[PDB]
């Protein structure tokens, strides 16, 4: 029967004894609720999930918070099924711990909505797209030089103070206003201040009334540092699935994900892999970002921050995440303290869908021209610092000329910056600013300043511009 | 209670072991009551060591377990032509299931030292680079080694679609591939046609790490019947690599103790017991053939590692791409510093064994000559004309995607990159010259083609040159 | 049926197995038969693995061991102001007992991110180079990281004395300290008059493992209580690598599992739990705060290690004490080349936030050109220039010991530093030229240090020039 009972307490692992021939299956959730039936215990609450069959009719299971005050003896009722997550347009605007239960104070759930399992078989091989699309995000630099794919996975660096949340709430507010897509941040392993920083922004900038956030805090245990990613993935799915529209999928960190696995395996007992890492991290990851896909009535793009430890590419979680990204994307300080925003770097930056089978021939020879031409002035920077532009030939000064207007007018006006500016912003198709970025590199706009590349968006607001100071 | 149908104990990270079952052989096929299959590693004193082939999710402890009485077994036959399956031989996308009347043991042993015999027909794989500095015969098993994102998969999708023609059956082995990337293979491949001669056994990264580790051994099982029969096979393994980690993976959860990089010891017999079925049988076990070319993913391009050393050991020869090439846009670097086909040479023709030669000297020279010779114009002696005609050959080096061509062409264009007829056009123009060179061969060239195709040796080079002059009339320079 | 008994099996390094004690709790409180305390692990099936929290000599296979049914809790109040005591709440300095009459578990959730709110109040070090480079907002956890003999407790012993003015509530928690050090340190924190508003926490290097292991979780327990009654409080620890090193005794000596350099699987949850606990409250909790300042050795300047990495990735950020300008003699000799703060920015006063930005530039350009000062070929209008900027910001950096410097006299002399009025002073007489507009300040700059303290912000600057003018005159060059 569902009735089982406690054997033994190793830390955030505990272990079940239930009836023979009544075991649950594996990854199944399991609930304590006690009450202290006197003045030498303690209320306990705790949910757990079955990982391992030890046999004897014992379970070996891990623990989803503190484990303290726990007796030999309690009852342990089985739920049946892997955890369940409340979906649909309930869950947008809210904030969920790892087990669906918000955490704000907007109150709870009712008990009636549709709930779906965490774990889940990856979509069949049938149902996949059978061709590569390219999702227009209306960010300049970033449709031109690294496009997005629909379905893909995008990299991104960069460290603090960078305009990484504001690149993130830009990317937000785009797609649900040019799409009709969701979003859902999944916080895996953050800092509490911080994110409760993020969702203060979020919230003032009125980006959350579409989105629906899962946090994970730093102090939780491992088991819930590794189950609130497949809990925002679920949380995905449904959007994907049943309403049929493209949807946005973050995760704050996936080598602390990684590090959480590592952290479970150990306190499992099975030998470390290569680095001391758990030996199904691949299969771990693999389970993770195949469900990140794009089918024939949705898609799943997802952005992932990475963090490299001690700075070592050929670290084993670096490159196994790299085995998956198609695109990358780079802040840097110095584009930061320049006028320029969103400081994203335009050579460190790169992907997969910049060949002339998906973007087309005419969108690559232009990205490829930008490319070489910023390349060049940065080669002649170093000597002119020292030299002065004197020793510059006519042609060197004409491509530092238009290699200044280009990397300024890289930079864009967003949405998200109206609250300290008041720029309506812009949202800058892609046709529009190829045949913009041609038309400069062809010198037809070289005599206007460079002040008027700054923060436009569109070519005709550049004009207008230049018009206005005259 | 008859203990010839066994019942699990243990159930955890997709290794089950069962108590009973008698009568089971090492490697004999065992099913569940879901319907997974399953191996029997381990046969201790009283309980079996099982293996699970699929999703472990539902097997729970006190299952009933039963025996099928067939060791590792796939489905072989000439119906698999066409079909994606996993590597346990059913199929995957869709389309109805598969008539298949025979099968044959995973492992098997290879051919015998007097079975073999030397190779010595070329195999075309339709990219000029390797077919001109790196040439591959037909029982050869060749590494080709680089770093992410280097046009591998490129080179494998290239070499397929080339044998439209040259009656060769062929099977794509993706390992730990994205199901999204494995779609879009497919679907090329069938917008080229090739999937009238072509199968793909797939293993993504969601699937158990047994799966991954079978999926090479399911693949050229399925490549040894033809082979046997009497016909010829190109076999491409995906990543080695993924192979050796999920074996790693499944070693260590089996407690077995590792050794260097945590790999267990029996990594080099795991890779070269697969390996070693590629051979070119004698001409009285039945002229077959069956030639590999697995890839190995490297970090940083550092051949020193232990995987690519032992695949290096193994392998006739290594085919490098350099990653810093990839950024231009070329085809990456065939870098003729450390490719080496020690096998081959003798499977080139002799049309194409005449030109290599001076295209190695050639591509030495300008290699050698580095920025510091590029560097000023004091270089006024015949090392100008090194430089000019180096950048020739690398400007005709480099290819299109999905862009087959013919040997015939291939000897062409060379030859004339040799003798001078390139040494006045400007590099720019290479390209286009290439393309009206081949629709004036298409167009006129017909007796050249046909010798060339027909005997396997050079024409007339009065007659060559004199095409080739009247093709340079005829055209334009930009 | 013994439910609240138990007898000992095996006993040996501070680690005891008993039987029985069906009904305890983990994490409990248990009392030998000869009154030494100690608290449960590990629940098996037959043994309850019992780690001991005393001198364990006295304790004998067979001793009969008792139940509390007290989860761990550890006294607070006010009363242990200005005390020394040991993590269990019993005083070590004599001078009588204590006078708690409530207890909190050690164990407790961290407040909600719901109840958290940015940080925007300062935190005054007085230590120049950090309070304008790197500075701490109340709730922030900054780790201050540097090799032996570089001054680490020096800083420490600055700002909690630095505290005496303001409404802050200090605790120390000297983890595996000599008794020696902590005995000096108690009396010179005694002299200066910090005992009135200060608790300090002791653990030495002779006490068993565990107390160790929990000096940190009394210390945070300790000030949570006046987090919540909605004071400011401040903490401090040294040796978060020894009580990892502690804790990975404990669990090794109860037979857990190992992981990386030994440590145990959960050494992350546990430094996260402990200093996920400090926070800044937000106004419907009574606007409490709780900053950490944690202290971590490497040997060698080595952070590659894991514990300081484990550390590092948990705080806000980090301050770099450098082994080599120690020895040369810069004090505090921080290294703002790598020290960062992520809070920084909105952590400091308008009137600091107005001139910090300028002094970080110029520090950032002279950092970078150390080498230029070798020889005077320098090129002389930037590059010299720079190199005096870098030579006066640097020995006007410099501080000595146990004199923490007010927030306003802190930023008019580096207000005056940045406007250049001190190119003129020779560079070896700066710290004299410091000392005496301290001194002059003192006489007549009420006015301005009145200003700046009522209104965080800059005063006139005609007048501010003016008065500097007037010291600058009548200042006296050596």
């Amino acid at each position: 029967m569902t009735r089982g009972r406690v054997i033994q307490v190793m830390g955030p692992v505990v272990d079940v004894k239930f009836e023979n021939g009544h075991l649950p299956a594996i990854y199944n959730a399991l609930k304590i609720q006690h009450k202290a039936r006197n003045e030498n215990e303690v209320d306990i609450d705790l949910t757990l999930e079955v990982a391992l069959h030890l046999g004897d009719d014992t379970v070996r299971t891990i623990a989803m918070a503190s484990t303290d005050g726990l007796i030999r003896g309690m009852e342990v009722i089985d739920t049946g099924a892997p955890i369940s997550v409340p979906v649909g347009e309930v869950t947008l605007g809210r904030v969920f711990n790892v087990l669906g239960e918000p955490i704000d104070l907007e109150g709870d759930i009712p008990a009636d909505a549709r709930r779906d399992p965490i774990h889940r078989p990856a979509p069949k091989f049938e149902e996949l797209a059978t061709e590569v699309e390219i999702l227009e995000t209306g960010i300049k630099v970033v449709d031109l030089l690294a496009p997005y794919i629909k379905g893909g996975k995008i990299g991104l660096f960069g460290g603090a103070g960078v305009g990484k949340t504001v690149l993130i709430q830009e990317l937000i507010h785009n797609i649900a206003q040019e799409h009709g897509g969701i979003s859902v941040f999944a916080g895996v392993g953050e800092r509490t201040r911080e994110g409760n920083d993020l969702y203060h922004e979020m919230k003032d900038s009125g980006v959350i009334s579409k989105t629906a956030m899962v946090f994970g805090q730093m102090n939780e245990p491992p088991g819930a540092r590794m189950r609130v990613a497949l809990t925002g993935l679920t949380m995905a799915e449904y959007f994907r699935d049943e309403q049929g529209q493209d949807v946005l999928l973050f995760i704050d960190n996936i080598f602390r994900f990684t590090q959480a696995g590592s952290e479970v395996s150990a306190l499992l007992g099975r030998m470390p892999s290569a680095v001391g890492y758990q030996p199904t991290l691949a299969t771990e990851m693999g389970q993770l970002q195949e469900r990140i896909t794009s089918t024939a009535k949705g898609s799943i793009t997802s952005i992932q921050a990475i963090y490299v430890p001690a700075d070592d590419y050929t670290d084993p979680a670096p490159a196994t995440t790299f085995s998956h990204l198609d695109a990358t994307t780079n802040l840097e300080r110095k584009l930061a303290e320049m006028g320029i925003y969103p400081a994203v770097d335009p050579l460190a930056s790169t992907s997969r869908a910049l060949a002339p089978e998906i973007v087309g021939e005419e969108h690559y020879q232009v990205a490829r021209k930008v490319q070489q031409t910023l390349q060049r002035y940065k080669e002649l920077q170093d000597i002119i610092a020292i030299l002065g532009m004197d020793e510059l030939s006519d042609e060197d000064k004409l491509v530092v000329h238009r290699a200044r207007r280009i990397q300024f007018f890289l930079s864009q006006n967003f949405h998200v910056a109206e609250q300290f500016t008041g720029q309506p912003g812009s949202y800058v198709p892609v046709k529009e600013t190829v045949r913009g970025f041609k038309e400069i590199l062809e010198g037809k706009y070289d005599h206007l300043p460079e002040d008027a590349f700054r923060l436009v968006g569109r070519i005709e607001e550049v004009v207008e511009k230049a018009k206005a100071m005259g | 209670q008859v203990s010839d149908v066994g019942t699990v104990i243990q159930v955890g990270d997709g290794i089950a072991r069962a108590h009973g079952l008698d009568n089971v052989m090492s490697g004999e096929l065992v099913e569940f009551a879901n319907g997974v299959m399953g191996m029997a590693l381990n046969l201790e004193e009283n309980n079996v060591g099982i293996v699970i082939l699929g999703p472990y999710t539902g097997i729970k402890e006190g299952d009933e377990v039963r025996r099928t009485g067939r060791i590792m077994e796939v489905p072989v036959g000439e119906a698999l032509i066409g079909r994606v399956v996993n590597p346990l031989g059913q199929p995957v996308d869709g389309l109805g299931p598969v008539e298949t009347t025979e099968t044959r043991p995973i492992e098997s042993p290879a051919p015998g030292v007097m079975d073999r015999r030397s190779v010595h027909e070329p195999l075309q794989t339709g990219i000029k680079a390797i077919d001109a500095l790196v040439p591959i015969g037909r029982g050869q098993r060749e590494l080709i080694i680089g770093d992410r994102q280097t046009g591998a998969a490129s080179v494998a999708i290239d070499t397929i679609i080339n044998q439209k023609d040259q009656n060769m059956i062929s099977i794509y082995v993706a390992i730990g591939q994205k199901e999204s990337t494995v779609r879009t293979v497919v679907e090329t491949l069938r917008k080229h046609g090739a999937l009238d001669y072509t199968i793909v056994v797939t293993a993504s990264a969601s699937q158990p790490a047994p799966l991954l580790f079978l999926a090479p051994y399911a693949g050229v099982a399925m490549g040894e019947y033809f082979m046997y029969k009497g016909k010829h096979v190109l076999v491409v393994y995906a990543a080695l690599s993924k192979q050796a980690a999920a074996y790693r993976e499944l070693s260590l959860l089996l407690r077995r103790p590792p050794g260097r990089e945590a790999y267990p010891g029996d990594i080099f017999y795991l890779h070269s017991r697969l390996l070693e079925r590629a051979a070119k049988l004698s001409d009285a076990k039945g002229g077959g053939s069956l030639t590999a070319l697995p890839f190995v993913e490297t970090q940083a391009g550092d051949i020193s590692a232990y995987i690519p050393t032992n695949v290096i050991s193994i392998t006739d020869g290594q085919i490098f791409l350099q990653s810093d090439l990839f950024f231009s846009g070329v085809r990456p670097a065939i870098n003729a510093g450390l490719s080496v086909s020690r096998v081959g040479g003798a499977a080139q023709i002799k049309a194409m064994k005449k030109v290599a030669g001076t295209l190695r000297l050639d591509l030495a020279a300008y290699r050698e000559l580095e920025a510091f010779a590029q560097f000023g114009s004091d270089l006024d002696k015949a090392t100008q004309a090194k430089l000019a005609r180096g950048a020739r050959t690398v400007e005709v080096l480099k290819q299109d995607l999905h862009q087959p061509i013919p040997v015939e062409k291939q000897v062409l264009i060379i030859y004339a990159l040799t003798r001078g007829f390139l040494d006045d056009i400007p590099v720019e123009d290479v390209r286009r010259f290439e393309k009206e060179f081949y629709l004036f061969l298409d167009q006129n060239g017909q007796h050249l083609l046909e010798h060339i195709r027909t005997t396997k040796d050079l024409p007339n080079e009065d007659d060559l040159n004199k095409a080739i002059e009247a093709f340079k009339k005829t055209f334009v320079v930009s």
